[PDB]
């Protein structure tokens, strides 16, 4: 789809994380 | 409750 | 959102706020998904046992917003609809199937910190991440009980099992829908409420770094937020409708 969909200005394109994004990638176990 | 948004809009 | 967390800014920039013309009042959530393109429920604009069947002039979309009822001046923009297009199989007789539409803006909207599309899923990113227990986000502007948020929130939550879904509930679940929140045993809770139907139920890919709509939230049992879980549009299941109305009737 769009080139730069779902990377958000002020988070990923400043590499910088929000609060809790953390807790979604810990729970892809992958499994 | 909401604030009035410009008429331009409505 | 009942048990989330108030958005930090920016956090949610492909998330839409359904507004009616008059009286004014927030209707339901809705995404971004390309600069004249937004996506929601289909029950959002049409539900007959309501009396609710909305046209393009009814409504406005306001894009880049945190506080629920303040004009965001320089920050949000609000947008009219050129068309309104519901899924020709939306079942609002029996159980919400296929609960998606799909909403044209008159002119596209300019992207800003505030303002950016979210990702639609390809097979492989929704095959990979659809999972029991792995967690996607969901954010809104509706109760916060079964009053109202100041601001925006966010709530992240499990996916689950689909016979503990179907198991929690007499309505028949089909393949275009999976259902998200806590077990009572699991000690945390949460769950979207009213107003926060349309919104985004979305994951970020640790493939590539993107966040991608998985969901759009559809329906609950009120909001039991013990045994009971809310619903969500199986979005790229549907994604073939999506494309053929983007690629027919958008420029
Ligand atoms: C429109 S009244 C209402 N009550 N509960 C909800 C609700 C709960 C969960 C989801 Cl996923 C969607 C809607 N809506």
């Amino acid at each position: 789809g769009e080139a730069d969909c779902g990377l958000r200005p002020l988070f990923e394109k400043k590499s910088l994380e929000d609060k809790t994004e953390r807790e979604l990638l810990e729970s892809y176990i992958d499994g | 409750d909401f604030e009035e948004i410009p008429e331009e809009y409505l | 959102i009942v048990e989330g967390s108030d958005a930090e800014i920016g956090m949610s920039p492909w998330q839409v706020m359904l507004f009616r013309k008059s009286p004014q009042e927030l209707l339901c959530g809705a995404s971004l998904i390309s600069d004249r393109w937004v996506l929601t429920a289909a029950h959002c604009l049409l539900y007959p046992p309501w009396d609710k069947n909305f046209t393009e002039n009814d409504l406005l979309v306001r894009i880049g917003k945190h506080s629920r009822t303040r004009y965001e001046r320089n920050i949000e923009k609000i947008s009219m609809l050129e068309k309104i297009y519901i899924h020709p199989r939306y079942n609002w007789r029996e159980n919400l199937d296929r609960d998606i539409a799909l909403m044209k803006l008159k002119k596209p909207v300019a992207f800003s910190d505030y303002i950016h599309p979210v990702c639609l899923p390809d097979r492989e990113t929704a095959a990979s991440l659809l999972q029991a227990g792995y967690k996607g986000r969901v954010t809104g502007w509706g109760n916060l009980k079964e009053g109202q948020p100041s601001v925006l929130q966010v709530v992240n939550l499990p996916i689950v099992e689909r016979p503990v879904c179907k198991d929690s509930t007499r309505i028949r679940i089909t393949d275009n829908m999976f259902c998200a929140g806590y077990k009572p045993d699991e000690g945390k809770r949460g769950d979207a409420c009213e107003g926060d139907s349309g919104g985004p139920f979305v994951m970020k890919s640790p493939f590539n770094n993107r966040w991608y709509q998985m969901g759009i939230v559809s329906w609950g049992e009120g909001c039991r937020d013990d045994g009971k879980y809310g619903f969500y549009t199986h979005v790229f299941r549907l994604k073939k409708w999506i494309q053929k109305v983007i690629d027919q009737f958008g420029e």
